[PDB]
Protein backbone atom coordinates (compact mmCIF):
# COMPACT_ATOMS: atom_id res chain seq x y z
CA UNK A 1 0.00 0.00 0.00
CA UNK A 2 1.31 3.45 -1.61
CA UNK A 3 -0.32 6.68 -0.10
CA UNK A 4 0.18 7.42 -3.72
CA UNK A 5 -2.33 4.70 -5.03
CA UNK A 6 -5.56 4.97 -6.70
CA UNK A 7 -8.64 4.70 -4.37
CA UNK A 8 -9.16 1.35 -5.65
CA UNK A 9 -5.92 0.25 -4.55
CA UNK A 10 -5.66 2.12 -1.37
CA UNK A 11 -6.15 0.09 1.63
CA UNK A 12 -9.97 -0.11 3.30
CA UNK A 13 -10.35 -1.25 6.64
CA UNK A 14 -13.36 -3.48 6.89
CA UNK A 15 -15.05 -4.97 10.16
CA UNK A 16 -17.93 -7.20 9.57
CA UNK A 17 -20.22 -7.83 12.40
CA UNK A 18 -21.54 -11.24 12.56
CA UNK A 19 -25.04 -11.70 14.02
CA UNK A 20 -26.05 -15.06 15.66
CA UNK A 21 -29.59 -14.20 16.29
CA UNK A 22 -30.97 -17.39 17.03
CA UNK A 23 -33.63 -18.76 19.90
CA UNK A 24 -30.65 -18.84 22.08
CA UNK A 25 -30.44 -16.66 25.23
CA UNK A 26 -29.14 -13.35 24.55
CA UNK A 27 -25.57 -11.73 26.04
CA UNK A 28 -25.06 -8.68 23.20
CA UNK A 29 -28.15 -6.13 23.41
CA UNK A 30 -29.50 -3.41 22.39
CA UNK A 31 -29.45 0.02 24.36
CA UNK A 32 -33.40 0.23 25.80
CA UNK A 33 -34.85 0.89 29.14
CA UNK A 34 -36.39 -2.19 30.52
CA UNK A 35 -39.63 -2.08 32.41
CA UNK A 36 -41.30 -3.58 35.52
CA UNK A 37 -43.02 -6.55 34.72
CA UNK A 38 -46.75 -6.72 34.23
CA UNK A 39 -49.20 -10.01 34.58
CA UNK A 40 -52.39 -11.17 33.56
CA UNK A 41 -53.62 -8.04 31.68
CA UNK A 42 -53.55 -7.96 27.77
CA UNK A 43 -49.85 -5.80 27.20
CA UNK A 44 -47.29 -5.42 24.68
CA UNK A 45 -44.23 -6.41 25.19
CA UNK A 46 -40.76 -7.06 23.89
CA UNK A 47 -38.40 -10.07 25.39
CA UNK A 48 -34.85 -9.46 24.20
CA UNK A 49 -36.24 -7.90 20.88
CA UNK B 1 -14.94 -54.17 14.86
CA UNK B 2 -18.96 -53.04 15.00
CA UNK B 3 -21.87 -53.00 16.47
CA UNK B 4 -25.32 -52.20 16.00
CA UNK B 5 -26.19 -48.15 17.19
CA UNK B 6 -29.71 -48.93 17.63
CA UNK B 7 -32.08 -45.54 18.23
CA UNK B 8 -28.44 -43.79 19.86
CA UNK B 9 -27.10 -39.96 18.21
CA UNK B 10 -30.78 -38.19 18.55
CA UNK B 11 -30.22 -34.60 19.80
CA UNK B 12 -32.22 -31.50 20.39
CA UNK B 13 -32.42 -29.52 16.44
CA UNK B 14 -32.63 -26.28 17.98
CA UNK B 15 -32.68 -24.02 20.98
CA UNK B 16 -36.61 -23.84 21.30
CA UNK B 17 -38.99 -25.07 23.50
CA UNK B 18 -42.45 -27.96 22.38
CA UNK B 19 -44.35 -29.81 23.53
CA UNK B 20 -46.93 -32.76 22.76
CA UNK B 21 -45.78 -32.05 19.24
CA UNK B 22 -44.31 -34.61 16.80
CA UNK B 23 -41.75 -32.09 14.86
CA UNK B 24 -40.30 -32.59 11.53
C1 LIG C 1 -21.52 -54.20 10.27
O1 LIG C 1 -22.04 -55.06 11.33
C2 LIG C 1 -22.24 -56.48 10.94
C3 LIG C 1 -22.70 -57.26 12.17
O2 LIG C 1 -21.71 -57.17 13.22
C4 LIG C 1 -20.95 -57.06 10.30
O3 LIG C 1 -21.28 -58.31 9.66
C5 LIG C 1 -20.34 -56.14 9.23
O4 LIG C 1 -19.07 -56.69 8.80
C6 LIG C 1 -20.14 -54.75 9.86
N1 LIG C 1 -19.35 -53.83 9.03
C7 LIG C 1 -19.75 -53.33 7.86
C8 LIG C 1 -18.81 -52.31 7.21
O5 LIG C 1 -20.82 -53.66 7.35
Amino acid sequence: FQPTYGVGYQPYRVVVLSFELLHAPATVCGPKKSTNLVKNKCVNFNFNG
Amino acid sequence: AYTNSFTRGVYYPDKVFRSSVLHS
